[PDB]
């Protein structure tokens, strides 16, 4: 039980008040049988959903380790901690909420390895640094808000990312292209 | 003394922060007349305030009562006291000491500090909060102590026990640290009079206990613990040994040489030990009591030879690959055999008759989950003053009808006949048994009509019925039974409308009706019982509308007396439209999964996903609400009212296929515990209210063909929802439906 273990890890470095994760048994032939976790008809996790649960704590790389995993619903909790820079060894991921929470660092580089992204919503968080051009390279990107962050620079108006707006960029601290209303020098 | 020994305990009793908290204490009186307190000669040798909330801390105990002179003993048990151990004054006439079930917190370390009883040769500090911060040096430095109990504390460590036994064992007869994190080896050989060993439940990866000579030990507990090697050479020093238990370990092999000459306990259950029981434990014939295998690997039969023993209560080989045939001839021999757990094994054959003799004796026979086949004995309880208490048969090929002659065991506290092809009607003889508990009888070809004379049973708990080809309607009478916590009727053919006099019942837990022909008003008196977490109703005839009074008993609900019951729920994938409803819960104690596949020929449900298991565990102990709700598949009309949102506890709610008509209330935005929502194939219109944008609990939810109208919440779990649970909402747009 590989994504059993891996998600165990998750739990124990995660904190959980309302023991949400205590359904999670590590001794169990797999996770498919967790609250929240789903798997597929393969017997692997395709989906988590801790969203809201009032959770603390920080992740684990652990997590890109799931190869059939699909979607990743962590919104609404105080989570603290950067955003796990190994997250890219992630194919099928499709949706990525991380929205509303106090999670910190740079947006990771290797997130420009997800070409079946669909989802990443990372709006109301403390994320800084510039946004990585490598996720001009995924062409799935459908809807993506950072509204109401730290993330500075210039921000790519080539490949997918010519599909947003700047209400999906705004209140941030520095932001400068076409697609924000502020020019770069 | 005395005037000081009252002028302490007055001094002591100011430091409460409740001022009535010692009745007969006051000055002006003779303290050896107080309660919890005895005086010997004037003179005070003992106080006991155990079960007292005192509310105090340990500071303002070791100043002014551990002071006295000439006191021997004092206990504290859960006298909620707080605080840490500090260094104070102590008599030499101390003896006895008891901290145990209380606040204390703090580093072990302290304890050292308790040297300043000269005479101190008793301490349980067991269930405290202290622990034992970063390395272990030094030690205890308390070698008095013939007894020590540090059980249930946060304690996360390794070797530990080499900082308490720093000073030496050598005067300890007692030592119990268990319900801790504690790795590492543990050396007892400095101790040659160690009675009595607890390290249970700990961290222990690495080799058993250093025993030493072992020439006094007489109890050994490992359990809980990953160790793993040779436990047969290392207790082979051990000359006289009663009780052991390794259970719950990594230990493998073959069951090995052990000391059977003064053992009377032995359990090796829960580890991956292989092979069968050996020979020589025939040399413990003489001593043993009771014994555990369970867990393992073991397979065969048992040995005749324990024949020789007639000093064993209770014989378990549950959990195990055993088959065969039954020693009667051997079972026969031991005079003293009480429980038989026999469950979970390969064992097949019909019954033997000189089993009918085995009533008169046995508190307990287990033959549940074996390949057993042939009829139920008609002739059992023929033996006078039949002694069974729990009759589990549960998950065998049985055959044949249910003899009446089982009312002659009037000891019967529970029975499981379930999971069988048992055939025939049910005997209103039944009703003649008063002491009965556990009445599970589910899964069967069982016909006929409900005895009416059940009413005669008050005791009644659980009944299990499901999945019977059982006609007819439900009497008035079971209503006589108050006791009730469980009532599960699933697949079978019972009609009739449902009685309003469910209210009566304050116990009742969990209502299952799925599955059947029953017809009729839901009844607004549920709202009346308080026990009543879990309502099956999808697969019915019922009319009418939906009463909102139903849910006013949720927030003042106790399910306490619910738990401890083993269950299963199965999940209803909705890609098979004829399996239908949320899921089922039925009671699986005694029961394998692997035998699940003869509800095959009973159910629709395959793919392979998906089971979940596991024992009965209300999220609140008092004061909650409904937990599971399913009416789906059903006639019912009107609309709802707002009332649908006042159950917060709420995990699944499945109104699906039905005449409902109306507006969906915004009050449904008030459940934050809701997992899975089906409202499918309703006349529900109007627009779904902003207020469920608040449901964050949702993986799972189906609205479709309604007549449902306006925008899809944009915030909210709605976006993760795909459409093809919005479909056949005409009006009804938004993302994940298509933009307005
Ligand atoms: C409410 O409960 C009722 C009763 O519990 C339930 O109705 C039963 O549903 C089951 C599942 O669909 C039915 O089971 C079927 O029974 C068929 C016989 O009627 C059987 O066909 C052949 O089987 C027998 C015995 O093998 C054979 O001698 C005959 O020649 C029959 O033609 C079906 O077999 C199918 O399934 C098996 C394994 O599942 C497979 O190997 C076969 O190839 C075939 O695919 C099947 O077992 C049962 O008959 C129903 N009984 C009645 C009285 O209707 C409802 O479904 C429940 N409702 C809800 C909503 O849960
Ligand atoms: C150190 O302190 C702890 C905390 O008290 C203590 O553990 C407890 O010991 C008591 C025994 O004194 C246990 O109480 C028993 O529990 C069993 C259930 O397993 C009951 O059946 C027993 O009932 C009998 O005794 C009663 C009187 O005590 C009778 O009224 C009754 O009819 C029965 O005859 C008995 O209550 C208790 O379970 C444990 N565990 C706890 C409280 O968590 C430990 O023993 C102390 N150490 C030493 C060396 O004494
Ligand atoms: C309190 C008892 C009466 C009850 C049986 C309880 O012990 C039992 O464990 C309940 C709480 C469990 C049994 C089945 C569980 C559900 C199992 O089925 C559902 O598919 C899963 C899907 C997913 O895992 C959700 O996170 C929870 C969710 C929807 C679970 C929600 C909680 C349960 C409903
Ligand atoms: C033998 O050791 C086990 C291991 O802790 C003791 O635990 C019992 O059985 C299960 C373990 O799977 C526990 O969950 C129960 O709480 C325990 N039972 C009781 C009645 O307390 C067990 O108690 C030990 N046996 C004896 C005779 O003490
Ligand atoms: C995190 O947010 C919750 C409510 O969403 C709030 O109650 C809590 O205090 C916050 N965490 C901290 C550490 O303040
Ligand atoms: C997002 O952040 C902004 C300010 O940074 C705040 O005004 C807004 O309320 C936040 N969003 C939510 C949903 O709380
Ligand atoms: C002891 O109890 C008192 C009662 O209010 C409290 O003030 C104090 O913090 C407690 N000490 C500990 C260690 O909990
Ligand atoms: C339920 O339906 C029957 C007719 O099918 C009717 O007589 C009965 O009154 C209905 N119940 C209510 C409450 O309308």
């Amino acid at each position: 039980n590989l994504e059993g273990d891996a998600l165990h890890t998750l739990r124990v470095t995660l904190v959980d008040p309302n023991n949400v994760l205590q359904s999670w048994d590590p001794t169990l032939v797999n996770p498919c049988t967790w609250f929240h976790v789903t798997c597929n008809n393969e017997n692997s996790v395709i989906r988590v959903d801790l969203g809201n649960a009032e959770l603390s704590g920080h992740l684990v790389p652990e997590l890109g380790v799931l190869k059939n995993l699909q979607y990743l619903e962590l919104y609404s909790n105080n989570i603290t901690g950067p955003i796990p820079s190994n997250l890219g060894n992630l194919t099928n991921l499709v949706s990525l909420d991380l929205y509303l929470n106090s999670f910190s660092g740079p947006i990771p580089e290797s997130l420009g390895k997800l070409s079946k992204l669909r989802f990443l919503r990372l709006n109301n968080n403390s994320l800084t640094g510039s946004i990585p051009m490598s996720l001009t390279n995924i062409t799935t990107l459908q809807v993506l808000d950072l509204s109401n962050n730290r993330l500075s620079g210039s921000v790519p108006d080539n490949g997918s990312f010519s599909l947003f707006t700047p209400i999906s960029f705004a209140n941030n601290l520095d932001l400068c292209g076409p697609v924000t209303s502020h020019p770069c020098p | 003394s005395l005037y000081r020994e009252i002028h302490q305990l007055i001094s002591f009793k100011d430091v409460l922060p409740d001022k009535n908290l010692l009745p007969d204490w006051s000055s002006n009186k003779n303290p050896c007349t107080f309660d919890g307190v005895t005086c010997r000669d004037d003179k005070v040798t003992s106080i006991d305030l155990s079960s007292k909330p005192l509310n105090v801390g340990f500071s303002a105990v070791s100043s002014s009562l551990l002071s006295l002179t000439g006191l021997e003993s004092l206990f504290l048990s859960n006298s909620h006291i707080n605080g840490s151990v500090s260094g104070f004054k102590c008599s030499a006439s101390l003896t006895s000491l008891d901290l145990s079930r209380n606040s204390l917190s703090g580093p072990v370390t302290t304890l050292t500090s308790l040297g300043s009883c000269s005479g101190l040769k008793f301490l349980n500090v067991s269930s405290n909060t202290l622990d034992f911060p970063g390395k272990v040096s030094g030690g205890l430095k308390l070698n008095s102590l013939e007894v020590l109990d540090l059980s249930a504390n946060s304690i996360s460590g390794a070797n530990v026990v080499g900082w308490v036994l720093s000073d030496g064992c050598g005067e300890l007869k007692h030592l119990a640290i268990s319900g801790n994190k504690i790795s590492g080896d543990v050396d007892v050989s400095r101790c040659v009079n160690l009675e009595f060993l607890d390290v249970s439940s700990n961290n222990f990866s690495t080799g058993i206990p250093f025993l030493g000579d072992c020439s006094a030990l007489q109890h050994l507990d490992i359990s809980g613990n990953k160790l793993s090697g040779d436990f047969s050479r290392a207790i082979s020093t051990c000359t006289e040994l009663k009780l052991l238990n390794i259970s719950s370990n990594q230990f493998v092999g073959p069951i090995p040489p052990l000391p059977l000459k003064s053992l009377q306990y032995l359990s090796l259950a829960e580890n991956k030990f292989t092979g069968e029981i050996p020979d020589f434990l025939s040399g413990a014939c003489d001593t043993l009591t009771g014994l555990d295998l369970s867990g393992n690997h073991f397979y065969g039969a048992v040995p005749p030879f324990f024949g020789s023993c007639s000093l064993l209560e209770s014989l378990a080989l549950s959990s195990n690959n055993f088959s065969g045939e039954l020693p009667m001839d051997t079972l026969l021999k031991m005079r003293g055999l009480k429980v038989l757990d026999l469950s979970f094994n390969e064992f097949s054959g019909e019954l033997p008759e000189s089993l009918t003799n085995l009533s008169a004796s046995l508190l307990t026979l287990d033959l549940s989950s074996n390949n057993f086949s042939g009829p139920i004995l008609p002739n059992l309880c023929q033996n006078p003053k039949n002694t069974l208490q729990e009759l589990y048969l549960q998950n065998n090929g049985f055959t044949g009808k249910i003899p009446p002659t089982l009312s002659n065991c009037s000891e019967l506290v529970s029975l499981h006949l379930s999971f069988n092809y048992l055939s025939g009607t049910i005997p209103s003889s039944l009703g003649s048994l008063s002491k009965l508990r556990d009445l599970k009888l589910w899964l069967n070809m069982l016909e006929g009509e409900i005895p009416q004379e059940l009413m005669y049973v008050k005791t009644l708990e659980t009944l299990i019925l499901d999945f019977n080809d059982l006609t007819g309607e439900i009497p008035s009478g079971l209503s006589n039974c108050t006791n009730l916590n469980w009532i599960s009727l699933s697949n079978n053919r019972l009609t009739g409308e449902i009685p309003k006099w469910i209210g009566r019942l304050e116990n009742l837990a969990i209502l299952k009706l799925s599955n059947n022909s029953f017809s009729g008003n839901i009844p607004a008196e549920l709202g009346d019982c308080r026990s009543l977490i879990w309502l099956d109703l999808n697969t019915n005839l019922f009319n009418g509308t939906i009463p909102a009074a139903m849910f006013k008993q949720s927030g003042k609900i106790a399910a306490n007396f619910i738990a401890g019951k083993r269950y299963v729920y199965i999940k209803n994938d909705g890609m098979k439209k004829e399996c239908h409803g949320a899921g089922n819960l039925l009671e699986f104690q005694g029961i394998r999964s692997e035998q699940l596949n003869r509800l095959s020929t009973r159910n629709p449900c395959n793919i392979t996903s998906r089971v979940y298991e596991g024992h009965t565990s209300p999220t609140f102990d008092n004061n909650g609400s409904m937990m599971f709700l399913d009416m789906s598949y059903n006639m019912l009309s009107g609309y709802i009212p707002k009332e649908i949102g006042s159950m917060p506890y709420l995990f699944i709610l499945n109104l699906g296929h039905n005449d409902i008509s109306g507006s969906i209330p915004d009050e449904v935005g008030d459940l934050r515990g809701l997992n899975i929502l089906d409202l499918s194939s309703n006349k529900l219109d109007g627009r779904i209210p902003q207020a469920m944008s608040a449901l964050t609990m949702l993986t799972e939810i189906d609205l479709s063909n309604n007549n449902l109208s306006g925008p899809i919440p944009e915030m909210g779990q709605f976006e993760t929802f795909p459409p093809a649970k919005f479909l056949n909402n005409p009006g009804l747009c938004g993302y994940p439906l298509p933009r307005c």
